[PDB]
């Protein structure tokens, strides 16, 4: 019956995993008490996969709050549907990570994770058959970055065969709360790379670019980016919830969009990005969301090639047009997909679309212009590495340098292996 | 908008078609082994006819009749005028083929003048088969044109498109062999490009030897009282509708997944009663190069655009 | 065109129409290899766990 | 009267497996409760309708079938639909998670749980025939249980039944359809692993269906039980002669002999006329003459290739409504002038032909029109090689760079079980080129 255990680690990680808890309880009709008053079943076929039933049959996100300061999580559990969540499911430490990848992964973290493993087996022991994680979290903090990724490192441990799967906040200088995050993220990298199955790459300068030059917010707040995640988050999830000709679940998604298992870092876009009265016609969902524009992770997919595509159409529409409409994209511009993978491109349609929009369209795209990404933060990493600089803050916690040039030269690997199928 | 790719770049005529498509703003050459193409223009052969028309939202059509070899090689070309009914046929010489199918007494009943041409020359009926493969009769006396005695070569260029509409291109070509021609030597007996651009003065009585059909016609007025159509362009008409429209059930693309149209060559020879004989339909022929231009612009309206519209100079048969 | 065999009967018809006429692996076996591929499968399980124990060392 | 089991694998061969049964009990008059009225011998008969359905002293008339796919969800849809009492629990089978897709995950990793729970249902089935005759197996090429955990099971049904005959009905991959961008993988392998141990398998081409779906039926996209419908429809053809009172293809055994001359070339390519809109409601209905003509017409084909591009190695007309045998010669004296149809020198030009007076049966409320006479032609081309190299040249295309290779080594397998199954369809494309061209 195919649930996912859904776990939010950090302050970034908790903040994005509470909006798509608002989200998506709205978009299946719970209430922020927990109780369904929906009007179709549809939103109610699919619900065990991101709910357990409850009291008088409510509804408990499948969800684990995960911090090393409470800050977040009071603020979580004192928002909106705070109350949804199963309030034993908030496990947090005190002292912080202090935006430190050793802190989350070594000291703080290696103190906290053995709890957390506790509410995860609690979780996945009432599941007939679960099917795979999924983690929120930036890359560019302590806890969601450095515990996180421990935390996988443990999940894969005790469940090696599950799939693992992560919504990771890449770190940009345009919206940058430490020097330190291309540190704490290439160190993440090192560890998605060998842990996780599939990684939607959300990075945090192309939530603000589309926040700034699209939606037009002068100064956008983390809200406001958070806003395009959860509606992401809600659109790459919309086949996991409802029902559909897809029988879709983690493992048919990584087998079809993963051709080489380190290759599973995958560029999400939406459209249309709202923050609108028209429905956007079908040809226009389709040409937007392959506009680099309306991609959330700041990389040109002209400068690569698609090694494999999912898209999905929310709303009642012409399954004929997004047919035709998504089979035209491609011969616009098969310049940039491989030639070698036949059938590369897979389109889904639901007729429940999100909340506001009539009509919505989310793509998934592995492609290797997400090399772009880690050559970014690789420059940064050196940038700074080579004069050895902040490193006083790890080497305190017990990492050596060693540590480090492993996961500078993994990642620099990962970027290797992406230009390679480029040029095929 | 519309793409294209290129599985034949030795390819002299759609080389220049190719060159045509891009040069509209309409038109975009893939690379060989992209498989989202409206339009393939294939390899010679073994061009993968069975996985064309299978690309979802794709109108595909190559350049190339899947079939069309058994007009094209002698073996199967002679084989096609026995076998079948449509053919009975006083226009082809008389014919069979050997392998060093098979049947070779057959040769023999007709013997007793007795020459024949050896290719796929020699009055000896023995000498030849040591080539150990298509052998047949030499029309010991064609007709022969003046001032010079030139022994020469009609080439008319044929276009099919994916309704089987049958296009005389109306520039034909004369290739002669503008030299003497003797008896028994088989210098002359042979006349276009390849016994005489090695062997065999290439071009004496006139432009590199090659006579257009105006000049041929007028000619033929002056020299015989006659024109090219009524002596001989009736007679070439006939060929082509008969070759075309046996093999039409056999090789027609009318309600098939992919389309098909493709350029032939047909070569004829004369004799002096103005009859005209067949010798090769070529699947994959060049131009004549002061016609490149015409021909290959004309491919794209009548094959290419006619499928794929955008924003006469043949006779339909 | 020449037929033959015909049968009727209260169903229908069958016949033949001619128009011109001419001119195992043992179970044991799979049982190897479709062990040999649980094995090869926890070789892999077995390697797996072998780094996972090499990082708690690490982390350790 | 010899007996019958069928195998519906996986999501395509199960919801298959409903179209087929369903039009089954329409034909046979069975009702969604297993009663059949019309069958006086109660609780027992030699009739041949009775190779597909057994009996029980309260008369419920039940197929001699097996459901089974590694995951609940679809065969889960028969425990609970119209026809949930047709069935007994035990010939309905369900795993707990899937193949997802992966031929190595359903032959080797997930295949070992279930298949010797499934040979043991299906020896219950087995048990109760006085004449087994052999089994016929559906299944999708593309899926993970369709593709692996059927060649797990058509390998011990050779060794657990080695003097049975094994007839499938196989759905060749298609875009239009379809799922996985490694289908291709899963049908080099599953028939590469398959092709010794069945005598006789119908490819159906899902992109052949759709468009017949499409242009005969003018339905936009056509649903899976569009597809399934027409599928059944096919199927029924075929297989209406073990469960009626006839002379021709009464045996499986008969379907080898009389279609497939070696046993390596056994996909006879089908073609169905007429294919007709039940909202088309004022309709001509069609001749002998022009049904028998749309039998060589590749647009009707459950396989798109161009059968005038190779030789016939056999012919088979089944012809269900009002035909009689002399419209038929005139149709084939016909046919036979205008088209080019070339037989293999070694064998006759010839059609062996069947005809049921019952005309086709359409599912009330369905898409297709019932039509006052039909034919299903089965015709063992050299032409349906195409479907090979299509197939074979996507699994180049992605095996040269290895993609998605990982996911089957990951669950046991070797890439030289790749490039061993390759090879076979390599020696497959040159048997038919054999066979086909001088
Ligand atoms: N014609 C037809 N094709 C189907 C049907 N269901 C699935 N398919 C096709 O089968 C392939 C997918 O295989 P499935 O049968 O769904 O796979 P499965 O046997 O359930 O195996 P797993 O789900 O991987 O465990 C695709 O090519 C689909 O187009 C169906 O009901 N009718
Ligand atoms: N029946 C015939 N009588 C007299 N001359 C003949 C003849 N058939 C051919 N010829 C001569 O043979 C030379 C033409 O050669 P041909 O067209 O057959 O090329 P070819 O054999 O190389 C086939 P391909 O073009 O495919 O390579 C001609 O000038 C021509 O006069
Ligand atoms: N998009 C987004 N990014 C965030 C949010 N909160 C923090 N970040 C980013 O996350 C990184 C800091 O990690 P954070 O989650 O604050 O630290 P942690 O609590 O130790 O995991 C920085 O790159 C911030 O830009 C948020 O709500 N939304
Ligand atoms: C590149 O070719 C392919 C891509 C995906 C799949 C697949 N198989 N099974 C599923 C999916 C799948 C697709 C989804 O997008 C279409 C999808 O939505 C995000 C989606 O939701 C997460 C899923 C999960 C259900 C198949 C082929
Ligand atoms: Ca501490
Ligand atoms: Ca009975
Ligand atoms: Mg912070
Ligand atoms: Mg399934």
């Amino acid at each position: 019956m195919r649930e996912i255990v859904h776990i939010q680690a950090g302050q970034c990680g908790n903040q994005i995993g509470a909006k798509f808890w608002e989200v998506i309880s709205d978009e299946h009709g719970i209430d922020p008490t927990g109780s369904y008053h929906g009007d179709s079943d549809l939103q109610l076929e699919r619900i065990n996969v991101y709910y357990n039933e409850a009291t008088g049959n409510k509804y408990v996100p499948r969800a684990i709050l995960v911090d090393l300061e409470p800050g977040t999580m009071d603020s979580v559990r004192s928002g909106p549907f705070g109350q949804i969540f199963r309030p034993d499911n908030f496990v947090f430490g005190q002292s912080g990570a202090g935006n430190n990848w050793a802190k989350g992964h070594y000291t703080e973290g290696a103190e906290l994770v053995d709890s957390v493993l506790d509410v995860v087996r609690k979780e996945s022991e009432s599941c007939d058959c679960l099917q795979g994680f999924q983690l929120t979290h930036s890359l560019g903090g302590g806890t969601g970055s450095g515990m996180g990724t421990l935390l996988i490192s443990k999940i894969r441990e005790e469940y090696p065969d599950r799939i693992m799967n992560t919504f990771s906040v890449m770190p940009s200088p345009k919206v940058s709360d430490t020097v330190v995050e291309p540190y704490n993220a290439t160190l993440s990298v090192h560890q998605l790379v060998e842990n996780t199955d599939e990684t939607y790459c959300i990075d945090n300068e192309a939530l603000y670019d589309i926040c700034f030059r699209t939606l037009k917010l002068t100064t956008p707040t983390y809200g406001d980016l958070n806003h395009l995640v959860s509606a992401t988050m809600s659109g790459v999830t919309t086949c996991l919830r409802f029902p559909g000709q897809l029988n879709a679940d983690l493992r048919k998604l990584a087998v079809n969009m993963v051709p080489f298992p380190r290759l599973h870092f995958f560029m999400p876009g939406f459209a249309p990005l709202t923050s609108q009265y028209r429905a956007l016609t079908v040809p226009e969902l389709t040409q937007q969301m392959f506009d680099s524009k309306n991609m959330m992770a700041a990389c040109d997919p002209r400068h690569g090639r698609y090694l494999t595509v999912a898209a999905i159409f929310r709303g009642r529409m012409s399954m004929k047009e997004v047919d035709e409409q998504m089979l035209n994209v491609q011969n616009k511009n098969s310049s940039y997909f491989v030639e070698w993978i036949p059938n590369n491109v897979k389109t889904a349609v639901c007729d429940i679309p999100p909340r506001g929009l009539k009509m919505s369209a989310t793509f998934i795209g592995n492609s290797t212009a997400i090399q772009e990404l880690f050559k970014r933060i690789s420059e940064q990493f050196t940038a700074m590495f080579r004069r050895k600089a902040f490193l006083h803050w790890y080497t305190g916690e017990g990492m050596d340098e060693m540590e480090f040039t492993e996961a500078e030269s993994n990642m620099n690997d990962l970027v290797s292996e992406y230009q390679q199928y480029q040029d095929a | 908008m519309y793409t294209f790719v290129v599985r034949d770049e030795n390819s002299s005529v759609y080389a220049e078609v190719s060159r045509l498509l891009l040069a509209t703003g309409q038109w975009k050459r893939l690379r060989k082994d992209n498989p989202r193409f409206n339009l393939m223009l294939g390899e010679r052969n073994r061009l993968p006819f069975g996985r064309l028309g299978h690309e979802p939202g794709l109108v595909q059509l190559v350049n190339y009749y899947r079939g069309a070899d058994k007009l094209c090689r002698k073996a199967s070309l002679v084989k096609l005028i026995k076998t079948s009914p449509e053919l009975s046929c006083t226009w082809f010489p008389e014919s069979y083929v050997i392998y060093p199918t098979d049947e070779r007494e057959v040769f023999l009943a007709a013997y007793n003048g007795n020459v024949w041409i050896a290719k796929s020359i020699s009055s000896e009926a023995s000498e030849l088969l040591d080539f150990i493969h298509v052998i047949q009769k030499y029309l010991e006396k064609p007709l022969l044109l003046e001032p010079g005695h030139r022994k020469f070569d009609i080439r008319s260029w044929v276009l099919v498109d994916h309704l089987y509409n049958i296009y005389l291109y109306r520039e034909g070509v004369l290739r002669t062999s503008s030299e003497p021609y003797n008896s028994a030597d088989k210098t002359c007996h042979l006349t276009n490009h390849c016994i005489q651009k090695e062997y065999s003065n290439y071009g004496r009585y006139e432009e590199g030897n090659e006579m257009f059909f105006e000049e041929f016609n007028q000619y033929l007025m002056d020299a015989l009282n006659t024109t090219l159509e009524n002596s001989i362009l009736l007679q070439i008409k006939h060929i082509i509708r008969s070759c075309l429209m046996c093999i039409e059930p056999a090789i027609s693309t009318k309600h098939l997944h992919y389309q098909s149209f493709q350029l032939f060559g047909f070569d004829f020879m004369v004799d002096e009663e103005l009859k005209v004989w067949l010798i090769e339909v070529n699947g994959a022929p060049a131009c004549a190069q002061k016609l490149y231009a015409e021909l290959c612009q004309g491919i794209v309206d009548v094959a290419i655009s006619s499928v794929f519209p955008l924003a006469s100079i043949f006779i339909k048969l | 065109m020449e037929v033959i065999e015909l049968n009727k009967c209260t169903s229908g018809q069958s016949f033949e129409v001619i128009l011109k006429p001419p001119s195992d692996p043992s179970l044991e076996e799979i049982q190897k290899k479709l062990e040999a591929a649980e094995e090869r499968r926890k070789y892999q399980e077995a390697e797996l766990l072998k780094h996972l124990a090499e990082k708690r060392e690490h982390e350790r | 009267m010899r007996e019958c089991i069928s195998i519906h694998v996986g999501q395509a061969g199960v919801q298959i497996g409903n179209a087929c049964w369903e039009l089954y009990c329409l034909e046979h008059g069975i009702q969604p409760d297993g009663q059949m009225p019309s069958d006086k011998t109660i609780g027992g008969g030699d009739d041949s309708f009775n190779t597909f359905f057994s009996e029980t002293g309260a008369g419920k008339h039940v197929p001699r079938a097996v459901f089974v796919d590694l995951e609940p969800t679809v065969i889960d849809e028969v425990r609970t639909g119209t026809y949930r009492q047709l069935f007994h629990p035990e010939q309905l089978i369900t795993g707990k998670e899937d193949a997802a897709n992966n031929y190595a995950r359903g032959h080797y990793t997930i295949g070992k749980e279930i298949i010797d729970l499934v040979l043991d249902r299906i020896r219950k089935l087995a048990d109760q025939c006085t004449g087994l005759q052999g089994f016929l197996v559906f299944h999708s090429f593309g899926g993970g249980t369709g593709s692996g955990f059927t060649s797990l099971l058509m390998e011990r049904l050779s060794v657990d039944y080695g003097k049975k005959s094994k007839l499938e009905f196989s759905i060749y991959p298609a875009p239009q359809v379809s799922t996985a961008v490694v289908e291709p993988y899963n049908s080099i392998l599953t028939t590469h692993t398959t092709l010794e141990h069945s005598d006789c398998a119908f490819m159906v081409d899902n992109e052949a269906i759709y468009d017949i779906c499409r242009r005969n039926l003018d339905i936009e996209r056509p649903t899976y039980t569009n597809l399934n419908r027409l599928i059944s429809q096919i199927v029924s053809s075929i297989t209406a002669s073990l469960r009626f009172d006839g002379a021709l293809n009464v045996d499986l055994t008969e379907f080898q002999t009389n279609l497939v001359p070696y046993p390596r070339i056994h996909f006879p390519l089908a073609t169905y006329a007429p294919v007709i809109s039940a909202e088309k409601a004022y309709h001509e209905q069609l001749s002998v003459a022009e049904i028998t003509n749309a039998c060589f017409e590749p647009a009707n084909q459950m396989v798109k290739c161009d059968p005038r591009h190779g030789k016939y190695m056999a012919c088979c007309l089944l012809y269900r409504g009002d035909v009689v045998p002399k419209d038929v010669n005139a149709a084939i004296a016909t046919i036979k002038t205008k088209r080019s149809i070339q037989f293999v020198d070694w064998c006759p030009t010839g059609f062996k032909v069947g005809i049921n007076y019952q005309p086709p049966t359409v599912v009330p409320g369905g898409d297709l029109a019932k039509v006052q006479r039909a034919v299903c032609m089965l015709s063992n081309t050299t032409a349906i090689a195409e479907a090979w190299a299509r197939l074979d040249h996507k699994f180049d295309l992605m095996y040269a760079k290895r993609a998605f290779v990982h996911w089957y080594v990951g669950e046991g397998m070797e890439e030289g079980e790749f490039s061993e199954a390759r090879e076979d369809m390599a020696a497959l494309e040159k048997d038919y080129e054999e066979v086909g061209v001088d």
